[PDB]
RNA sequence: AUGCCCCGUGUGGCGAAAGGGAAGCCGGUUAAUAUUCCGGCACCUGGAUGUGGGUUUUGCGCGGCAACGCAACUGAACGCGGAGACGACGGCGGGGGCCCCGGGCAGAGUUCUCUUUUCUUCUUAACGGUCUAUCACCCUGGAAACAGUUUGUCUGGAG
């Protein structure tokens, strides 16, 4: 797993053919919103603090890749 | 809570290559994990002292890592320490010079005694 | 008496030059602000001419003939002064402090070390100079 | 403050193996575990490494010598001896 | 008589006792006497030999080891080699 | 600036050269720090904007916080009080780089040599100076200032390391190909990077985009000296190399800031000398208007309009 | 390159599920297997071949006094060295886990009387990034009125 400091980074490993999937993990008790990408090799996580960048990310990010919403519970 | 553990391969002996540490899982149980021998520093070809900047691995996980991190840019570097390289110099320059000196010297010798002779 | 003047080759024992023949440009005795210690300015041959031999073509010979030159301020406990000397008139004050300050002028002051030490091999004096130590 | 009148080092045999015998023994024991000056460093850091081999910490050079003391009084007579005859042979 | 000499050095002229103030010494050119005793290792001892030819310093070669002449100097530790600069009252330059 | 005129001038060190010379960003102040060795040099120059209010108010804000530790302030010499210069400030190695906040409270001067102490922030009104960061890799050049959050720059010959200063902590790791990093400088938006290097490579770095150069060009024979972007509004940056040469460059950032900035070279200014290998050495813009300032080795500043 | 040259060192195999040794963790799942299945997240070894970087128009990168640092840093024969790779015992120090104590949330039990009570959950893996961690080594300097220093008396003009 490796972390992402930056959103433009984030946007062209989304643009990457290697990006298998992507989804949107929200924390409200700590504040931040994590932008998740599966890729080949990694599993980049970009963390952001609660602004409108994060749901402007959400359009500016490929449309063919699928954007997920994580649930609250992780059923099998 | 159950804090008592078991081997996770089928050796059951303390042996050496049998080592083991404890690990508390996200699952909230104790378990042990089987892990490898430390590994050692490179030491000096001529003082056996360990040489700074290198790695202290196993073996084989020296041709993985690159070049300079297995070296120091200096002559015989990752071979040799720094105080045995500079005796190594000093001690060649020395020898050569002592080498020049005593061949003029037997240059003069043979030149007295070839003028004794004629 | 004092040996450590200008034109007096040396041989480095510590740091990345370890080994290799220099020649002092400036002995600085008293020291400096940024090095409070007997140091000098020295400047040194980091690969040394390859060894030439008479059936060689001509172009084969100054293919192997290059020198890569380097300039240095060493400390005088990382030198070990040699009985010989080099007189080149074309090294005169081609580096200082400031020299080794600005980096445009010290990669200027390595390429005049390079003509003035390959034309001098060429002429063919201070062969001991231009051999590599074998240690 | 000396804790033991006459057995010193040979103490740790406590009543056996008969009096002249730990008396025999203990000259040997404190001449082996005893510290020396090395004759190459002149620093006292000279001790035995195993039988006949005398080692020292300072300056790292390894000594062949006696089994118990680091010189031998035969070798010593051997070695004035062999220079005596040095001269002699050159001269 | 060279006991005597150093006795007389230390207490009228000046020295430098140890190797890297004996190296600047002679690095100086200031060096009068450079003193190397019998058991300093032999690259040490060329290298102390090349620095005096080269500052054009005598050696007396002193018999005894680095203890010997740290005693002979006075002192309560060993000398491998030591620098006279200046002879004061003696005359172990005049040699 | 228009006229040429030379309305003070002073000897601050003496045989010690005066590296950097920086004013304090405020409009209230009139303060310039310079540093001459290992000194640093708090001074109200005499000059016509200069009121008896104004002064007044400088001369209060520098001394202040009077009503081997690092850095030792203290009042200057009697000459150089009857010159202005009001507070000296020494360090234990000799200074390259001065760097000011944008609030006028911090000044960070860079060092080099200094080893553990290469870089340090000093706190006017407190009068403290403190080394937050002890060990960086590698030799430290330039330091500066994040122009809107608490963001601290270091550049070394290979790397620039962004550090919070907040939690004190290294936030990012930016890495040009240069192997000696000149000079470099941020963006008044504060995304963006120019780093100018002795390998005669200018680069842009896009700190969102990633940590290695967005773009590489070389426009020079020789090695880069100054690098300076315009602070006001205007899409301009100066680059400033040994050859003599200044390279005008628009530089414009889009505000969405997830479109590529768009850099085009516009200018190359010619007619400075080069003396000894060396050739422009500073570049500085005015507040409000595309004008340069360069510094030289010949011994002129000259100013471009 | 219808032959020639170089080199010496010998001789193969079997022999350890406790020796040596490339690399996997957590959670879940079955009536019965699980570091093997599922899900997530990794690693090693071997191979082929591109792109981007590095070097180069003077072919084989730069910095630091140094210990050495840096994403790379031309390297055939022939040699040198290091790791693998090593006893027993004793005290001392660092780390993990367990044990112990206090507060807080939630739940449970006791409650003739007492008990702001007694007990239970409060966890964080492999693998990465970054900052740190004793010895050891480098630079300056030259120590007696000897000093530094361990529980244990060693170290220092050979600094
Ligand atoms: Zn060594
Ligand atoms: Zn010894």
């Amino acid at each position: 797993p490796q972390e992402v400091s930056d959103i433009k980074k984030f946007i062209e490993i989304c643009r990457r053919k290697d990006a298998s999937s992507a989804r949107i993990k929200k924390n409200p008790k700590t504040q931040q919103i994590k932008f998740k990408v599966r890729c080949q090799r990694f599993l980049y996580t970009l963390v952001l603090k609660d602004s409108d960048k994060a749901e402007k990310l959400k359009q500016s990010l490929p449309p063919n890749l699928q954007i997920k919403d994580v649930p609250k519970r992780n059923k099998r | 809570a159950p804090t008592r553990v078991t081997y996770r391969r089928r050796n059951p002996y303390n042996t050496t290559s049998n080592r083991t540490r404890v690990i508390k899982t996200p699952g909230g149980q104790l378990r042990v994990l089987h892990i490898k021998k430390r590994g050692t520093a490179p030491k000096c070809g001529d003082c056996g002292i360990k040489l700074p900047g290198i790695p202290a691995l196993r073996p084989r996980e020296y041709a993985t890592i690159s070049k300079p991190k297995k070296t120091v840019q200096r002559a015989y570097g990752g071979s040799r320490c720094g105080n045995c390289v500079r005796d190594r110099i000093i001690r060649a320059f020395l020898i050569e010079e002592q080498k020049i000196v005593k061949k003029v010297l037997k240059e003069q010798s043979q030149a007295e005694k070839k003028a004794s002779k004629k | 008496m004092k040996f450590l003047k200008t034109s007096r080759v040396c041989l480095v024992t510590r740091g990345r030059y370890a080994g290799k023949k220099v020649v002092i440009i400036q002995p600085v005795d008293q020291g400096t602000k940024s090095h409070p210690y007997g140091h000098a300015l020295v400047a040194g041959i980091e690969r040394y001419p390859s060894k030439i031999t008479r059936r060689m073509s001509k172009a084969r010979i100054e293919k192997r003939s290059k020198i890569k030159p380097f300039i240095k301020v060493i400390n005088y406990n990382h030198l070990m002064p040699t009985r010989y000397t080099l007189e080149l008139e074309g090294l005169k004050a081609v580096i200082n402090a400031d020299t080794f300050k600005e980096p445009s002028q010290r990669e200027e002051a390595k390429k005049t070390v390079k003509k003035v030490l390959e034309d001098r091999y060429n002429s063919g004096k201070n062969r001991w100079f231009f051999t590599p130590l074998r240690f | 403050s000396k804790r033991t009148k006459k057995v010193g080092i040979s103490g740790k045999y406590g009543t056996r193996y008969g009096a002249s015998l730990r008396k025999l023994v203990k000259k040997q024991e404190v001449t082996q575990h005893a510290r020396y000056t090395c004759t190459f460093c002149g620093k006292n850091s000279v001790r035995r490494t195993a039988v006949g081999i005398w080692s020292c910490k300072s300056c790292k050079k390894t000594m062949a010598g006696g089994a118990y003391t680091v010189s031998t009084p035969a070798a010593a007579a051997m070695r004035s001896t062999l220079r005596r005859l040095r001269e002699i042979t050159e001269a | 008589s060279i006991g005597a000499k150093l006795a007389l050095v230390i207490k009228s002229g000046k020295v430098v006792l140890g190797y890297r103030s004996t190296l600047k010494a002679l690095r100086s050119g200031k060096a009068k006497l450079i003193l190397i005793a019998a058991n300093t290792p032999p690259l040490r001892k060329s290298e102390l030999e090349y620095y005096s030819m080269m500052s054009k310093t005598p050696v007396h070669h002193y018999s005894g080891t680095n203890i010997e002449l740290g005693t002979a100097c006075g002192k309560l530790f060993r000398c491998s080699t030591m620098a006279i600069l200046d002879a004061g009252d003696s005359d172990i330059l005049a040699d | 600036l228009l006229t040429g005129r030379q309305v003070w001038s002073v000897k601050l060190n003496g045989d010690e050269a005066v590296n950097t010379v920086r004013w304090r960003p405020t409009k209230d102040t009139f303060i310039l720090a310079a540093a001459a060795g290992e000194d640093i040099f708090l001074m109200i120059p005499t000059h016509p904007s200069v009121t008896p209010a104004l002064d007044q108010a400088s001369r209060d804000i520098l001394n202040a916080g009077f009503g081997e530790p690092p850095g030792k302030w203290a009042r200057p010499g009697t000459r150089l009080e009857d010159e202005g210069v009001l507070l000296r400030i020494t360090v234990r190695s000799t200074i390259k780089a001065i760097s000011w906040h944008r609030r006028g409270d911090h000044f960070a001067t860079v060092s080099p040599s200094g080893q553990r102490s290469s870089v340090a922030i000093h706190t006017l009104s407190k009068h403290l100076t403190q080394i937050p960061f002890r060990k960086l890799n590698g030799l430290a050049q330039t330091a500066s200032f994040h122009p809107l959050r608490p963001l601290f720059f270091v550049a070394t010959q290979r790397s620039i390391r962004c550090y919070d200063l907040q939690k004190l902590e290294l936030v990012k790791i930016v890495q040009p190909g240069a192997k000696w990093i000149s000079s470099f400088d941020v963006h008044p938006g504060g995304d963006n990077l120019v780093v100018g290097s002795y390998d005669k490579r200018l680069l842009w770095h896009d700190l969102d985009l990633s940590n290695r150069p967005y773009k590489t060009m070389r426009f020079h024979t020789e090695a880069i000296r100054a690098v300076r972007f315009h602070k006001g509004g205007l899409p301009l940056f100066a680059d400033a190399s040994d050859d003599g040469s200044l390279q005008i460059f628009h530089g414009k950032v889009p505000n969405d800031q997830l479109e590529n900035p768009t850099i085009v070279p516009v200018k190359m200014l010619k007619g400075h000398k080069v003396v000894n290998k060396l050739g422009v050495l500073d570049i500085d813009w005015h507040p409000r208007e595309p004008w340069c300032v360069s510094a030289g080795a010949d011994g002129t500043a000259r100013l471009w309009m």
